[PDB]
This record gives structure tokens, sequence and C-alpha cells, in this order.
């Protein structure tokens, strides 16, 4: 009995071009225990209708976890990834970032 | 889908090969049991086989044939113990129920090097002037078939094995309540050797 | 090239709720195929592949029979595993046990594996020989006693180097087209300015499968990640003295390129 | 391994029988068969974990109960003729392509009234002259006549001394009516020994009858001994000539 | 397909 933080990933299925649709990925990987929440944002606000992967996990028995939405990436609009897990202390916020 | 094995009683030599085979009627099937019932005994596991080929364990050789949905148990030199009703079992796969096969009966019969056939009268060491008959001493290819009337009692044929010397024989018992029964006519009705000894006087 | 079939399974323990979760997935190479979820409608196995959709009525029963049965099992573990290690049914716990075969090129035998967990912790596994167990503590030692006892490494063995085999060669028949190609990396480079003087390289590999990838410099390296269409994506990226980008290049070897591509900037 | 409570049983018809069955194995799953000539095992009950049960391929006249891991009760509610057969328990942990592994049996006989008990007649034969003399062997023959239930175990003393070289019991006990569902049976073995063996006066035979039959406690009114449980021995001395 | 082998710990 360890317990392990998630990597987190928040990303796009295709290159990122403004004004077009698009899905948004947040790619939650090596934490234990399984119980993790994971939701997705828009400028500070939860995206309603995110889908998600089944559970399956590493050679390391560390979980890793798809979420996906789709999205219409702009200049301007804030997207970004939270995530709760017993291994964090406060939500873990990781903003968008196309070059990445 | 049931399980199915060929037909009882098969009849072993002593020293020869036993075939017991099986067929399932589910190709998806994946675990396969062969288990040893003697006589009013529960069923012993004996052989438990799970890929393709041949499995050995001392005198026994089973085979798994997934293709053709086939199981074979070989028991190589039939020795007397072996007698039994051979099972043949695959998973069931529902909360592991086994489907059985109904049962296949294996009678190894001796090698009677020197036969010597014989019917004797046998009197009750008791007073009683009851008697008994004793058809010993053939050879195992002999057979005894059950009375064709009614109040006549004669028995299956049954193995003996005197260890001290290196004997074995086969006899059976027959014997009547009627004082109109001798045993000269006690074991006609049956293959008996013309030469089997019925003493006199 | 080489394949993988993989089954993995997870049960976990919820107090005061029901019986716990039990997910079952299962893959050939980087393609789930399979899914098992116990708390959900179904309570049927269910097809997530395209390709494994043509197996009859037979085929779903069978594995939905099976899966269960697994459940079942690992239900009966949690608690097992309490008893050895003495702690109590108010904490969530986890079991985990992955299985499955390799295959070669030519799709002969090359390795097997069973492998399982208690509470994300090695607990027993099978060894590479398929015959002996590899036992982490004491409580593990019960077990292994157990399975000696049963002969669970005499089946695992026919079945990792037996049905497995043969089920994995058919799904790579019957699924062809979507199993054995092979989405060669799109391939791309960006730059991009710190306070100076250095810059930013970054080498990006896109939309290849299967998710088995190489990326090498002359130093960050994200973990191939799914972009959900059934591709992967990965990237590395080097950190290096403004005005020298020349002096560096990329190579991206995968089973999808005749040749390693080299790139330059 | 496993046990079952008991080994032979004999019950009126309408009476209400208790099987047992415990398994020291930490086996989750339990199972009752039935096994009858020709037919094979039939499953009536199983039990994959406790408090639980499903019905087998034969549940009627049935009952179970699993209150323990170890312990799988199989009720028969009213007895009827036809639940006379071999009954046997299994166990085996749960799991894909799992072995099960099987309990002694208990052999369960209804009958239509209690007075068709009886205990066996026990007698033993003497060798010939003719084959002592023809094979210097000598061979006794004993016969337990009239008894029923089928619930019998035959075996050979020799000066005191259990004996197996020379025995063979006949494996189906006979039915001396085969007409009839309640007539008497009766069964046969034989001990072969060397002349010279047989021909001592000192040597003593025992044939020997172990029979299962009613309690000593059970309702019996009639003209004869209470058909309880008994042993039942014949003996013949070496013939000094 | 799945296997068989699998048993309680």
């Amino acid at each position: 009995m360890i317990q392990r933080t998630p990597k987190i990933q928040v990303y796009s299925r295709h290159p990122a071009e403004n004004g077009k649709s698009n899905f948004l990925n947040c790619y939650v990987s090596g934490f234990h225990p399984s119980d993790i929440e994971v939701d997705l944002l828009k400028n500070g606000e939860r995206i309603e209708k995110v889908e998600h992967s089944d559970l399956s996990f590493s050679k390391d028995w560390s979980f890793y976890l798809l979420y996906y939405t789709e999205f219409t990436p702009t200049e301007k609009d804030e997207y970004a990834c939270r995530v709760n897990h017993v291994t964090l202390s406060q939500p873990k916020i990781v903003k968008w970032d196309r070059d990445m | 889908k049931e399980v199915e094995q060929n037909s009882g009683p098969l009849s072993v030599p002593e020293g020869a090969i036993a075939s017991l085979n099986c067929t399932y009627s589910d190709r998806g099937s994946q675990s396969f049991f062969w288990y040893r019932q003697y006589s009013g005994k529960s069923p012993e596991l004996i052989m438990s086989i799970y890929s393709n080929g041949d499995k050995e364990d001392g005198r026994f050789t089973a085979q798994l044939n997934k293709a053709s949905q086939y199981v074979s148990l070989l028991i190589r030199d039939a020795q007397p113990s072996d007698s039994a009703t051979y099972l043949c079992a695959v998973s069931g796969g529902g909360a592991d129920g086994l489907t059985f096969g109904k049962g296949t009966q294996v009678v190894v019969t001796p090698n009677i090097q020197n036969p010597d056939p014989a019917v004797y009268q046998l009197r009750d060491s008791k007073s009683a002037d009851k008697s008994v008959c004793l058809f010993t001493d053939f050879d195992s290819q002999t057979n005894v078939s059950q009375s064709k009337d009614s109040d006549v009692y004669i028995t299956d044929k049954c193995v003996l094995d005197m260890r001290s010397m290196d004997f074995k024989s086969n006899s059976a018992v027959a014997w009547s309540n009627k004082s109109d029964f001798a045993c000269a006519n006690a074991f006609n009705n049956s293959i008996i050797p013309e030469d089997t000894f019925f003493p006199s006087p | 090239g080489s394949h993988s079939m993989r089954y993995f399974f997870t049960s976990v323990s919820r107090p005061g709720r029901g019986e716990p979760r039990f997910i079952a997935v299962g893959y050939v190479d980087d393609t789930q195929f399979v899914r098992f979820d116990s708390d959900a409608a179904s309570q049927r196995m269910e097809p997530r592949a395209p390709w494994i959709e043509q197996e009859g009525p037979e085929y779903w029963d069978g594995e939905t029979r099976k899966v269960k049965a697994h459940s079942q099992t690992h239900r009966v573990d949690l608690g097992t595993l309490r008893g050895y290690y003495n702690q109590s049914e108010a904490g969530s716990h986890t079991v985990q046990r992955m299985y499955g075969c390799d295959v070669g090129s030519d799709w002969r035998f090359l390795r097997g594996y069973h492998q399982y967990a208690y509470d994300g912790k090695d607990y027993i596994a099978l060894k590479e020989d398929l015959r002996s167990w590899t036992a982490a503590d004491m409580a593990a030692q019960t077990t292994k006693h157990k399975w000696e006892a049963a002969h669970v490494a005499e089946q695992l063995r026919a079945y990792l180097e037996g049905t497995c085999v043969e089920w994995l060669r058919r799904y790579l028949e019957n699924g062809k087209e979507t199993l054995q190609r092979t989405d060669a990396p799109k391939t791309h480079m960006t730059h991009h300015a710190v306070s100076d003087h250095e810059a930013t390289l970054r080498c990006w590999a896109l939309s290849f499968y299967p998710a088995e990838i190489t990326l090498t410099w002359q130093t960050e390296l994200v973990e191939t990640r799914p972009a959900g269409d059934g591709t992967f994506q990965k990237w590395a990226a080097v950190v290096v003295p403004s005005g020298q980008e020349q002096r560096y290049t990329c190579h991206v070897q995968h089973e999808g390129l005749p040749k390693p591509l080299t790139l330059r900037w | 391994k496993v046990t079952q409570s008991s080994r032979y049983l004999v019950k009126r018809t309408g009476e209400k029988v208790f099987l047992e069955c415990v398994q020291d194995m930490d086996h989750e799953n339990m199972f009752w068969y039935r096994q009858d000539p020709g037919l094979g095992l039939r499953l009536i009950y199983f039990s994959y974990d406790v408090k639980m049960k499903e019905k087998g391929d034969i549940p009627e006249g049935y009952s179970v109960s699993r209150e323990k891991k170890e312990r799988f009760s199989l009720i028969l509610a009213s007895a009827s003729t036809d639940q006379t057969s071999m009954y046997l328990c299994a166990s085996s942990f749960l799991g894909t392509g799992v072995e099960q592994y099987f309990g002694p049996g208990t052999r369960l006989t209804v009958v239509e009234d209690l007075n068709k008990v009886f205990p066996p007649e026990v007698a033993l034969f003497e060798p010939s002259e003719a084959e002592i003399s023809h094979t210097q062997k000598a061979t006794l023959v004993c016969l337990a006549t009239g008894f029923y239930p089928d619930h019998v175990e035959l075996s050979w003393w020799v000066n005191g001394k259990e004996v197996h070289s020379g025995v063979c019991t006949d494996p189906q006990p006979l039915k001396e009516q085969p007409a009839l569902n309640d007539s008497r049976y009766a069964l046969s073995s034989r001990l072969r020994v060397s002349a010279t063996f047989w021909q001592d006066p000192r040597n003593h035979f025992r044939c020997q009858v172990q029979f299962y039959g009613l309690s000593e406690a059970d309702e019996w009114t009639q003209d004869r001994a209470k058909p309880v449980t008994q042993i039942v021995s014949a003996e013949a001395w070496g013939r000094a000539d | 397909a799945l296997g068989i082998g699998i048993l309680t710990v």
C-alpha cells in the first residue's frame, strides 16, 4: 500500500487551429488508487459533457485514463484540466498549451 | 451439448493397453478430467489435461485434441487393480459445474497360463446338509451367463490373486434351493470347455 | 512485427456500498477490443474494436461467463487479502491482475506472463518459464502454496502458450485491415524563445500506430499519449543556445517508417 | 479432504432425511449429486458461496442449506422410493477450469415399510476333496443371503486376522427376485489357500459380514429380532485328515 | 479469448 500522484497532459486530438472544432484531451496516468476526479474547464468553468476511456493500468500497476471533450479553440479562450486525488491536498489545475 | 464416451464393459488383457475415449460438444472448453471410480466408491481424480498433446503420469497417458473435440486416456500395463469405471469430465464454465460422461467400465482380465476348468461341490461347514457349486480355474476368454432359471443363482466371474504363490484364477459360484439341482447341469447355458473337470464317486 | 494480447482486471472494494467494482479490459497490441465493468447496464462483456464484433452469440456468452467468474474471484480475494494483512472492512482496497501472450513477425510464441497486485504492490507473479512463482512477502507465500497444490501454473501455461496464441492469431486475421495496418508518424518541429539567449526545439510525432516510438536528439520526453482516435502522440524537446539550431537534429524510429526520419529546423 | 455425515442409510417413505457434507479444503463451491445405474451423476444442487444456492439438473424432492463455507446440507423433504441412490458431495475452489473432489458417497435406500429390513444369514462352504487332490489348493466359499438393504461389507479372517490375498468378493450384491423392488439380496465371496494350510486343523477361518440396518431406537413391532446394524459371521476349522 | 487457472488467492 503506497499512493502515487497523477501525471497530467492537456492537449487536442488534432493540431490546434482557431475556429475549427477539435477534441480537448486530459490524460491522467501514473496514479494509485484509481479513485480520481478529473474535470475539463473553459474560462474557469466545468464543461458539462466529458467522456473517459475504461480504467486501465501500466506494467508498474499505476492507472491511466483519457478524458476528452469536443471544443473549438480560439485565440483567447482559456482551457484547463482540474484533477482531484487523495494524494493532492488541493485541486491540480493544468492549463492547455497548444505549443505542447 | 453433452459429453460422450465409448461403451462398457471394455475388456482388456493384463499387460495390454486400455483405450478410453471421450468427445465433447462445446468447442470453447478448456479443462478436461479423468475420474476413476471403483465399485461403490466415490470418483477419484486421476488425470487433468489442458493443452493440445500428450501428458504422462506413471502408467497413465492422456491426450487432448481440440480441433476434434476429442479426449483420450491410455492405461499402459493393464494390471488387476485397474478395473473400475473411468469418467470423462469437462469444465462447464458455469459456476464450476462439470459435464460428466456416462462412464466406461474396464475389466482387466488375468493371463491364465495353465488353465484347468472345473466344477466342484462344496458343503456347508455347519451341519446343514447345504451345498454350493464352484466353477473355477478356466481361462479368461470363457464367459459365465446369468441363470436361465428363476430359483437358481449364479455369480459373475471374479478374479482372485494368491500372492504368497504367483497364482491367479477366475471362478463363479452357483447355488439353488430346489433339491432337484446338481453341479452336472449347473453350468450348461455357458461357454464351457468339454474337458472341464466333474469329479465322480 | 510483434503482437500482444493482454487482459487487465481491477477490483476495488468500497465499504458500505456493495459488491465492489470490477473493471476488465482486453487489448490486442495497442487497441482495446473488449470491456467489462460490473457497475454497468449490460452485465455483459462488450466489444470495443470493430473486428471482434464478428464473433457469434456463443462467444459473447462464453466471455461473459468467464469474466464474471473473474470478478467473483477478485471479490473473494479482497477480504482474503484483508485476513492475511489484518485489515478491517472499513478501508478501500484494490486487487489487480494482468495476463497475456507475445508473438513475433512469423506469429510464433514469444513470452507469456501473468501478474497479480494488492493495493498497487507486487503480490505474486508467474516466472517467465511459466512453471514457477515469485512471491513478494509471506502472505503471497500462502497463495503460492495454494496455487501449487492446485497446479495453477500448469493451467496458465497451457493457456499462455495455447489458447492465447491461437485466439490472437484469429483476431489478427479477422481484423487484418485494422490490426495489421501501421500508421506512420506525421512529423514536424516547433521553435520557441525563452529569456535569452536560449531557444526550445520541439520534435513532434503525431497520429502514429502502434504506440512503440523512439525520439532521439544529438531534454524532455513526455509519455506517449493517446489522441483518442486510435493513434498516439509524443514529443521530445531540447533547450539549446540561441542561434545554434542547425547543430541539432531529431531522429524518429517507428514501425511504420521504411527508414528513420531525421529533422532539421 | 471431504466427509459426508453417514455412509449407509435405511429410511421409510415420507421420513425426511438429512445428508451432510463437510469440506476442510477452503473450497468455495459445493455440489450434491445422485449416481444411478445407467444414468451417471446427476447434479441436484450447487453453491458458489455462502447462503447461495441454485437448482441443478434435478432439484425435485430436495432442498439444500449452506450457512457455512465448509458445510452443505442436503435435505430430502419427503422420502420417496425413487430417492434410493448413491449420494455424492463434491467441492472445489472458485475460478476458471477448476477440478472437483468427491466425498465418500452415502448409500440411501427408501422402503414402503421398515419390516422389509432383514439381516443376512451367513454360511460358509468347505473345499472339495476333488480340488485338493487335483490342484493342491483349497477354496472356501462364503454365502450371505436374505439381507435388505444391499448394505454389506464382507471380510475374511484367518486365525483372528483379516486377509486379502486369495480373496475376492462379488462386486454386485445379487437380487434374489430381480422382479420385486423390495426383494432380499444375496452375496458370495471366495478365499483360496494352499491345501496344506487348509488341511491343518489349527487354522481358523471366519466369513464376516457387517450389515447396516435399523438404529437401536426405531419403532419395531413384530415377532423377530430388531433388524439392527450388526455383524454376522460364519466359521470353519481346518480338516484334520 | 479468456482463460483457465484463475483461482482465488
